[PDB]
RNA sequence: AGCUUUGCGCAGUGGCAGUAUCGUAGCCAAUGAGGUUUAUCCGAGGCGCGAUUUGCUAAUUGAAAACUUCCCAAUAGCCGUGACGACUAGUCGGCAUUGGCAAUUUUUGACAGUCUCGAGACUGG
């Protein structure tokens, strides 16, 4: 492989200790705040961190948030229609 | 149908190389044994 | 890792799920056999 | 296990009759052993 | 059985061009294979409902001797945006599937 | 080694047991059951209960081969689990080591 | 006419395939490559550089692995009851749906095992 894509094969485990301490990196405190929301993604990122950018992209890829937020809805909804009568519930309501 | 989905080694060295080329099958079980069986006794019968 | 076949697990062996044992001690042999005057061999045989 | 080496038992006899047809043509018939040996004997003079 | 595999056909042969960029094509494509071998029907596949470009396209030709120079021509070659793939057609219809199926207990 | 033995049951449990087979609230237990479950009342890998979501979600379900692939895979799994050794002792008795 | 030798080509069985198989356009090579054995003898390629098509199928990730879907509404036995109707408060026929259908006469199981030469016997401790 060419001398570049040996630069980013060794710079793969750059990617997996920013993803790894990401919490304590990506924090307000310590990149004071120009506090970019990722896209499509509730993630904000304190501070451009172009590599960590990446892998929470790669993470949150093909719209894991929504799917996320549809899954625990439904399965919510799931259970509330599990137990309808027994909390005196008429009908769920999943809003638009 | 006539693929196992459990494998059974006598011997212990063999399971690690049967998880690398049984990649291919996921479905199967690969575990040891603590009971080995003498097939060395099919060796002493004059047949096989 | 999974539980090995232990004497009490061993009933596992004899339900629906198809299972095989791979022993692979008997793969490589040998046979050692001596001339007194010269040398030693060793021939190695088939195994199984 | 007897049907599917069976199959490939008709697909090997199919091979082995198809080595047996590419040389059953191009075979000097009866006669074409007659002309090159004639030709081979029959020089020039 | 969509009715539209119909057009083509005169036992001719039909390349499956793919990776196609769906902002253009619709004509380009006859357009550049229009050189070799005389007028033919060289179609996209455009989707209803939407009219986007669901990506590949099937250009018929009339030869398969004119098939083999224009495939080893035209690989990966700049058409519109997106360099086109090449492969052979598959139609895979009932009159050939269930032939299959029976080829497969034999 | 144990045969289900006529009149009784407790048998058969040592045998499958040996093969492994085994504000004012209200005041209750709310056993909730989360489930993931296809069409045919299969309990759903969660990879593929994900994938089911997501079809559903980008409204654009596989492409023809890879639920060609799918639905031949569960039938696989149908006819495996539904059930040469016999075949092995015809082929034996024509003739004992039926080398491949 | 038959047998047969050598070289080449085709196909087939089998075997081998990274100390294997080649390319070489760069150089050298029977006007001699390369030689510790036997050297007034042997005789073929050598050094470098550079390689290791095609079809089919499986499996995985992925939303999607490239050949022209989900959801809602409705339709597809008996005992009672309500009307309609028929026949003398009673009886009968069809229709309809607002409760029920595992406790001896039926539809929620006296069945299961054993033995003897289509027929019987034994047990359920």
């Amino acid at each position: 492989l060419t001398n570049a894509q040996r630069s980013g094969l060794n710079q793969i485990p750059n990617r997996r200790f920013t993803l790894w301490w990401s919490p304590t990196i990506n924090r307000a405190n310590v990149y004071v705040g120009f506090q970019v929301q990722l896209d499509l993604t509730g993630i904000f990122m304190h501070g451009k961190i172009p590599t960590l950018k990446i892998s929470l992209i790669q993470i949150f890829r093909a719209h894991l948030w929504q799917k996320i937020h549809e899954s625990i809805v439904m399965d919510l909804c799931q259970v509330f229609d599990q137990e309808l009568d027994a909390l005196e519930i008429e009908t769920v309501q999943k809003e638009t | 149908e006539e693929q196992p989905k459990q494998i059974i080694v006598t011997r212990k060295g063999m399971l690690d190389p049967l998880e690398v080329h049984l990649l291919d099958f996921p479905n199967i079980v690969i575990k040891g044994s603590e009971l080995q069986l003498p097939f060395q006794a099919c060796l002493k019968v004059e047949k096989f | 890792t999974e539980p090995y076949l232990s004497s009490q697990n061993y009933g596992e062996l004899f339900s629906n799920q198809i299972i095989w044992f791979v022993d692979d001690t008997n793969v490589y042999r040998v046979t050692i056999h001596k001339t007194f005057e010269g040398n030693l061999t060793t021939k190695p045989i088939n195994g199984a | 296990p007897t049907k599917v080496e069976a199959h490939v038992r008709a697909q090997m006899a199919k091979r082995q009759k198809a080595h047996e047809e590419a040389n059953a043509a191009r075979k000097l018939t009866a006669e074409q052993r007659k002309v090159k040996k004639i030709k081979k004997l029959k020089e020039d003079i | 059985e969509d009715p539209s595999l119909l057009e083509w056909d005169a036992d001719d042969f039909r390349i499956f061009c793919g990776d196609l960029g769906n902002e253009v094509n619709d004509d380009i494509l006859a357009r550049a294979f229009s050189r070799f071998p005389s007028f033919l029907k060289a179609k996209v596949i455009r989707d209803k409902r939407t009219g986007k470009t669901k990506g590949y396209g099937f250009v018929s030709f009339k030869d398969p001797s004119d098939y083999v120079r224009a495939m080893r021509e035209m690989n990966g070659k700049y058409v519109g945006s997106r360099p086109i793939k090449l492969r052979k057609s598959m139609w895979k219809d009932r009159n050939l599937d269930v032939v299959r199926k029976k080829q497969k207990e034999k | 080694e144990e045969p289900i033995v006529n009149r009784g049951l407790a048998a058969a449990l040592l045998l499958c047991q040996n093969k492994g087979l085994l504000k004012e609230k209200d005041g209750y237990k709310p056993d909730v059951k989360i489930e993931y479950v296809d069409e045919t009342g299969r309990k759903l890998t969660p990879k593929e209960a994900f994938r089911q979501l997501s079809h559903r979600f980008h409204g654009k379900g596989s492409g023809k081969m890879k639920t060609e692939r799918r639905m031949k895979k569960l039938d696989e799994e149908a006819l495996l689990k539904k059930m040469l050794g016999t075949v092995a002792l015809l082929q034996e008795k024509q003739k004992p080591y039926i080398v491949l």
